[PDB]
């Protein structure tokens, strides 16, 4: 496929749409050139989805529950509206940690208010103070409690700040009041955004004026990693063996402690800028904390990655990253000579949510594929700007993706894999495509740093070559 | 490390001494975490019946649901309809969520758009979202049909549905002719279940309302069958099946079992199968109308009996063997088919199943939960069986359906142990394990959290969990499974005793110790 | 003691401190028992590799076998004919041990009499036990044809079956015309397999082989079907479903499905359904002649090709998907009918099923054994699967088959560290799972000792049993499954994917510990 | 029904049969008299059965491998001869036993030579041979082998004796070859007397001269114990409560070593009659051990029992018998008061091998049920004897009962329960009539002494008041 196919793809595409949709899609939809270093050249991002075109997005509800609080795993985190958002949400994210589950860790459980009638129209305030007080009569090991707006708090005036603030001070603890009711923004980009804004606000400058933090010169945090998998402690465990100090990781496996610590790290480690970046500003701003963006997607970006951390530190940890790259070698080394002949030449399409559709280009050419196409259901223009110089020429791009696009993209591209999310994947296997995972991980992973590039490596092999996509067509059709 | 010939993914990879090592340090350093002993003494504190009394007291949180809200219910009931479009005014993170927990449950796709309300619509609401939408949606996705739902940003701001679809026929967004069902659906009214009914008689009402006066009842000497809420395939199959065994000309209203089991052949079909326009407009000319699951098609009833003018039979849900029976003879009498002689056989294969059984099955104690008719068809059911359905917990449950299950109980000598809870959640189901130990739990994949939690206070306190409901995402395929009719009966009861097997064989697995009861003929 | 509230049988009443000290004291005072720690170094040694070779070297002592002997086989495909009764010249021991055996995993009355040779036959023969035994069987049972095997005894003193069945019509114990095929059916030779094959050749022999010179291949324009040993009801349920769909005329020569599944419904039926004499009389005039599992149907194959001309297409037992697509395929060539939409659906919905799953199976490592046909099947899917069968046990398998099995296994890069044993038996098998574990063993009852002895060495050692064969006595009803067609297909991917979930469960069940991956969603 | 109207329910059903038959069945059918002290007076049996009738016995071999000796839980047992006898047998009976199987317990194993061909002509001593040595290396703890000749041995004229011999003093091990052939006698029965005379010829005497064992004044052995789901264990327990010691049980759960204990004790206890008999009349003959039948089913028979025991010691044993008796007294009562109501005046038709048809009756009484029919596979009339005043005037008796019969006598009689064996069970079941399973327990048990009685209670009333009895009936018939 050429760039003149690709365009004309585009086009034919759209063809099916309403004038109003198809002038929008249009901009949401480019022909990759990595010259250009200003996306906004090229496609329109962030902006509102068009009615009825099916959307994969998610509403800010999910960014700030679902991914930056919900993994807090010595916090409770009150779904605060009625039933149904915490219910479909529930251990949906497979945000790993460690702890008793109903004692000293919420994180796969679902608090709720499950709102009812009489607090749609009298208010939820009321019952979410006493709602508070159960909380800390049936799960007192907590360390504090978030308040997850949904839909109707903000529709019906409710002031759960206020609640917050007094519950707050009646019990002597964090209690996080968050504004990330769905109908804000367009998606859960806007819920990451206002769920650091509640960080900020709430927990982060809890230490400021406490001196007893015993800090080295090597202490960073993880940040804006999810731990999807184990990923977050498969980085970690490199970060450690480099002789850093990973005082926090954000969110996944996370403590509010640890949270509470992290203004004291020297330097701030962003894999999800999309998400993160917001708090990693506003850090460097109070704190003067640098903050810096890695990738630990295979063996190329790890130690690539690896090497530009250390470079922040003297030389002993220069000199212990060096130890680390010789150690894992051989490791990687042999997940590429027995998996890259596996995989070499195959071509796979991506689409995923704000970081993953460029950050894991990376570990697929390690296994030489090629991604022919990517795209993101909530990106901004920085995402697109750092994407453009990691995809081939002439390669497709596709902002908050419809269904209906996706499928014909697909249709006429024929991708050896296809990577995304469980609204997608049932669709291309019957179409015969090799689908994988790539939010969840297909219940596999990690995939983050060396042990994680083995699995992903096998997984990737295990479904582009299963015997079961030969079996699609009947012998006698 | 990784072993390049034995590749160890998250399990056991963080087994290895060097990540346990580095869990442990990023515990001690950072994590500030409650001594072990403290949350020792918390744990067993949950397990007791102080604790039980403080759990049972709550008024306001909620924990662990056992239930979801009405647009679920309100797709499920569209997708069961010939190329419909589920479509749910209001916000699109409902819908995200809504394809994502029946992908996870069928393995399928889900197909079902959203108009994606955002702040903006607070000022004056949703009406040119419900234009835009429904225009893009029938260009893009070509249905034949979009049936519409809410979300409850929608439905706290008061979009008037009717007005907002007339609106778009008006301003020629959609053709006047082309089939626009609606309902309300808000998510703080009841539950999901309640989403398929309001839906379901939307549908009706749409098809129906305004064509009564050329209808005469048993003209198309057929019955209507309305499902509900059902996420079992072979339940939809078995009734069809059996229904066409007795030759019973007959009506499935909303028949999802097509699209949610498509084949893979290298095509996606996003539409198959499903009741045609043409069955809903002529279901008021059917003998009569019989509800699968009264207990959550209260409003269809009303409709159906009000403006179809069907005499709606008294019928429990068609789960065991005296309920399936009554099904049967009911639509005997409504249809004049006498039952087969292959019925009459696959129910006496039930029986010898029963007969067979009856022994194991004798006396074991069960905590369970779901739905209110699928609750109380297993209730019954176990009762015949000689089991204990010892805690009944219906979060969506109501008053008078508790009432009807109380009954069913007194009836027996089998519920002399029995409670029935409704709008307690699965944090209390878990406390009543703890503190009144049944042998068993059945129930949906939420249940292996307390299964975990029963575990940890030790192996003579687990309480395992047979998967039988809805969500199912921690099996494959269970979906295909059937709970209703003979067939249903025969699959639950094979999953019973061999839940009981299973769990004796491992309880006398262990080698001069409980090895002598291991016997090879059960 | 017993509280009456809560009665103890044998499991757990045991293990009161009672019991305990009771049996302590037994063991101390007069069992003379091996010390603790030499018991603890035996069992240690019989895991080993050391051990495992000196076990392979055996050629006198078989321990554990995998095989029956031939009678049980004849009297299975004797049942399947209407209205007959298996009657097994010789001992009566033996048939006390066939009824009981069948009963067991059947869970259903087995009729099959014997003729009750004492040792004062071994002077003259069995031949006034034939006489009366015949006349008292058809006087007290009548049924409409008595199938005739032997016990060894009868079979090492030289009984002439045919001449003492001559005999018994000529002398007027039964009426000549009255259906009495025979075979002879040494246990020392083969296994149940070949009884099964014996009994059969020797019916269609019976009802054929002096008629032939009216028949015309092709005439009745149906397709005989041959199943062979199959003790899952659905395998001959789905061959009839798959066929009728398929609008093909066929004839299932020995059909016991109906006889081992008789209601419950107040009266016992002795006979019910299987093939008719005139079946089996017309079978030459089929258009051809499949055998379902023709690594034990040799020698019908030979009186097939031999007598009734049938050119027996050479297809693999129809398990998994291509030999299930082969199967169809040849079925729709003989029979000139297209494989309908129906069964297109049904293959792409397995198909679905597979690319759902196929994660989880991806590289699992199974050991597994019973009959040939059943073996080899279940080796296929397993490859479709991606899935390793590491060891591949048939302890009534032959040279040519292993060969054929190793062809199979060369073809797929699934094969590649898989080895099959012919001779072998579950002392072996229990040998390599310790040796070479893999995830688990697919099996009949008996593998459940194997699984306690793996569990013995630690709970990482233990190798989970999938109950999949012939017996099954240790679980309920399983009997009901289907191994064969898309439908058994599906069976086997469920059981074997949830068998892989169920464990994974298991194993991460361990709170603060291993359930870091106690996913809610798999 | 009246014995006139029993006479003809016989008369009735023997009409179907040939002249031949008939006139032997009518033998072994009668009305039973307690009167009657002699029953070859009234009934025929341990006789040939009839051929083709489907009678429910079964071989030699079963009583001797299946009944006797495979209990012996250190020994190994060789089915000798093809591969059914060994595999039919295998785990069918509950012999419970402590150990670790494989290694110094082998009682669910089944250990076979496995006869081809080959062997069948040209004899099977040297395989035989061949195998003993391959047990002894691959299970070196086992304590002993047994070899259970299964029909081809004796037919084709091997020297097992020869073989048993010479093997056994290579090894310096104890090897019994058993002529258990099912070409002998009529049934089991048989069975256990060639057993019987195995264990006293080749066994029993190994120890006579060896006086290292301490005996007490209080030494017995269970004899004809096979230990089903645990039955010798529940009188094991009374017999030590009631201070007596039991050195030996014959043979559930039974060692080698006990057995050659047992010509030490002071008394035999017997509870098989049928099958151990021949080594009580032996032990007595030999060793002056007096033996005495006893009864533990139901607290009636096990009182009188132990108050008979206790009576053949001193005044100490008859006290704890007393101690016994009150200890167990408010626990058999429970079992009473719950369900005797629940069974009262329900009938039962039995129908076992040897010794429980006649010693189960006072358990059923005790719960006020009655027995209206009872009989044998292969009872002798000594057993009859025994029968006769257990029974009630004018109730049914049968010996060697064809299947034919026992339907017809079940559809005529109409008891509340049949308990019979698991070739019986699916007919009844099928009829609409409880079956409980009285060889094997139903997998329940154990149902001797009084921890027994409670689980025989529950397991009747759980069967017979089962609600799967009420519904065989479609409500539209
Ligand atoms: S937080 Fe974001 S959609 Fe950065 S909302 Fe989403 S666990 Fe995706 S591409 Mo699910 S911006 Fe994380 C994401 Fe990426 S939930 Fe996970 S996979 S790296
Ligand atoms: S030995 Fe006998 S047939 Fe006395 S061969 Fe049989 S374990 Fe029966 S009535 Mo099965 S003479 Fe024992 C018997 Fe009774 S196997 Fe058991 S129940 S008390
Ligand atoms: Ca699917
Ligand atoms: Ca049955
Ligand atoms: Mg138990
Ligand atoms: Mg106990």
């Amino acid at each position: 496929m050429s760039r003149e196919e690709v365009e004309s793809l585009i086009q034919e595409v759209l063809e099916v749409y309403p004038e109003k949709a198809r002038k929008d899609r249009n901009k949401h939809l480019a022909v990759n050139d990595p010259a250009v270093t200003q996306s906004k050249k090229c496609i329109i991002s962030n902006k509102k989805s068009q009615p009825g075109l099916m959307t994969i997005r998610g509403c800010a509800y999910a960014g700030s529950k679902g991914v930056v609080w919900g993994p807090i795993k010595d916090m409770i985190h009150i779904s605060h509206g009625p039933v149904g958002c915490g219910q479909y949400s529930r251990a949906g994210r497979r945000n790993y940690y460690i702890g008793t589950t109903g004692v000293n860790a919420f994180v796969t459980m679902n608090f709720t208010s499950d709102f009812q009638e009489k607090d749609i129209v009298f208010g939820g305030d009321k019952k979410l103070a006493k709602l508070i007080d159960e909380v800390e009569t049936l799960f007192p090991l907590n360390k504090g409690i978030s308040v997850q707006s949904e839909c109707p708090i903000g529709l019906i005036g409710d002031d759960i700040e206020s609640v917050s603030k007094v519950k707050g001070a009646e019990l002597s603890k964090t209690i996080v009041p968050v504004r990330c009711e769905g109908f804000r923004g367009v998606s859960q980009s806007l819920g990451h955004h206002i769920a650091n804004d509640a960080v900020r606000d709430w927990v982060l400058g809890k230490r400021d004026e406490d001196t007893t933090f015993a800090s080295t010169p090597y202490d960073v945090a993880i940040i804006g990693d999810y731990n999807i998998g184990g990923d977050a402690w498969s980085s970690r465990i490199l970060l450690e063996e480099m002789g850093l100090r990973c005082v926090a990781q954000w969110s996944g496996d996370g403590s509010i402690s640890e949270i509470e610590l992290t203004p004291k790290v020297k330097l701030n480690l962003v894999h999800c800028y999309r998400s993160m970046n917001y708090i990693s500003r506003h850090m460097e701003e109070k704190y003067g904390i640098p903050w810096m963006e890695y990738n630990f997607f295979g063996p190329t970006k790890t130690i690539e990655s690896l090497r530009a951390i250390a470079a922040k530190f003297d030389e002993s940890i220069q000199k212990k990253c060096e130890e680390v790259i010789a150690k894992y070698k051989p490791e990687w080394e042999a997940v590429v000579a027995k998996y890259r002949p596996r995989l070499e030449g195959k071509r796979v399409m991506l689409y995923i949510g704000g970081l993953r559709p460029r950050h894991v280009i990376g570990a697929y050419e390690d296994l030489g594929m090629e991604v022919v196409g990517t795209g993101y259901e909530f990106a901004h223009n920085d995402d697109y700007d750092r994407t453009m110089k990691e995809m081939g020429d002439s390669t497709l791009l596709y902002d908050d993706v419809t269904g209906y696009e996706f499928e014909e993209f697909v249709k006429r591209i024929k991708p050896d894999l296809i990577g995304s999310g469980i609204k997608e994947k049932f669709i291309f296997q019957k179409m015969g495509i090799p689908f994988r995972e790539m939010h969840s991980w297909d219940y596999s992973g990690p995939y983050h740093g060396f042990d994680g590039f083995a699995i992903f490596a096998r997984d990737m092999d295990m479904t582009l070559n299963n015997p079961c996509w030969k079996k699609l067509q009947a012998p006698w059709e | 490390s990784q072993q390049v010939d034995k590749i160890k993914a998250s399990y056991p990879l963080f087994l290895d001494q060097d990540y346990k090592d580095m869990l442990a340090k990023k515990r001690d350093g950072f994590e500030e975490k409650y001594p072990q002993d403290k949350i020792d003494e918390v744990f067993q504190w949950t397990t007791t019946k102080e604790y039980q009394e403080l759990n049972f007291q709550r008024e306001a949180l909620t924990v662990n649901p056992a239930k979801a809200c009405q647009p679920l219910g309100a797709v499920l009931c569209a997708l069961g309809f010939e190329k419909t479009m589920p479509y749910v005014h209001g916000s699109q993170g409902c819908v995200a969520y809504f394809r994502s927990y029946f992908n996870r449950h069928f393995r399928e796709p889900v197909s079902c758009v959203s108009d994606s309300m955002t702040e903006d619509a607070a000022v004056f609401g949703g009406q040119q979202n419900m234009k835009d939408g429904l225009q893009n949606c029938k260009a893009t996705y070509k249905p034949d049909m979009i049936a519409v739902s809410t979300t409850c940003m929608a439905e706290v701001i008061g979009d008037d549905l009717n007005a907002f679809i007339n609106n778009s026929k008006k301003e020629g967004f959609i053709p006047d002719e082309f089939p626009v069902p609606f309902a309300h659906t808000p998510s703080f009214v009841g539950s999901h279940v309640t989403g398929w009914d309001n839906m379901f008689e939307g549908i009706a009402r749409y098809f129906t309302l305004k064509s009564m006066d050329d209808k005469v009842v048993g003209s198309n000497k057929k019955i209507n069958i309305v499902p509900g809420f059902e996420t079992y395939l072979g339940n939809f199959r078995v009734i069809k099946r059996m229904l066409s065994e007795m030759g019973v000309g007959y009506s499935l209203l909303s028949d999802p079992e097509e699209v949610l089991d498509t084949p893979a052949d290298g095509q996606f079909r996003m539409y198959a199968g499903g009741t045609t326009q043409e069955e809903m407009k002529d279901a008021p000319n059917a003998l009569n109308t019989v509800l699968l699951q009264p207990w959550h098609l209260e409003k269809t009833k009303k409709f159906v009996e009000g403006t179809w003018k069907h005499e709606v039979p008294k019928l429990n849900i068609p789960m065991g063997l005296d309920w399936t029976d009554e099904f049967l003879m009911k639509v005997s009498e409504i249809s004049g088919q006498p039952i087969p002689a292959s019925l009459t056989k696959e129910r006496g294969r039930l029986v010898d199943m029963m007969t067979d059984s009856h022994t194991w099955l004798h006396g074991k104690r069960f905590a369970l939960w779901g739905d209110p008719d699928f609750v109380m068809g297993l209730v019954k059911f176990l009762l015949e069986l000689g089991c204990e359905p010892v805690h009944i917990l219906c979060h969506n449950g109501n008053k008078r359906w508790k009432k009807a299950v109380d009954a069913i109980l007194a009836a027996s000598p089998y519920g002399k142990n029995a409670t029935v809870y409704i709008g307690k959640d699965l944090w209390h189901l878990r406390s009543l394990v703890f503190t009144d130990k049944p042998d068993f739990m059945i129930g949906n994949s939420y249940g292996k959290f307390i299964q975990r939690d029963t575990l940890h206070k030790g192996k003579e306190f687990e309480v395992p969990l047979i998967r039988i409901g809805f969500p199912i995402f921690d099996r494959h395929h269970l979906h295909r499974s059937t709970t209703l009719g003979y067939e249903g009966a025969m699959q639950i009861l094979t999953t019973l005793v061999n839940s009981i097997l299973e769990r004796l064989d491992e309880e006398t697995r262990g080698m001069q110790a409980t090895d002598y009861n291991h016997d090879l003929v059960r």
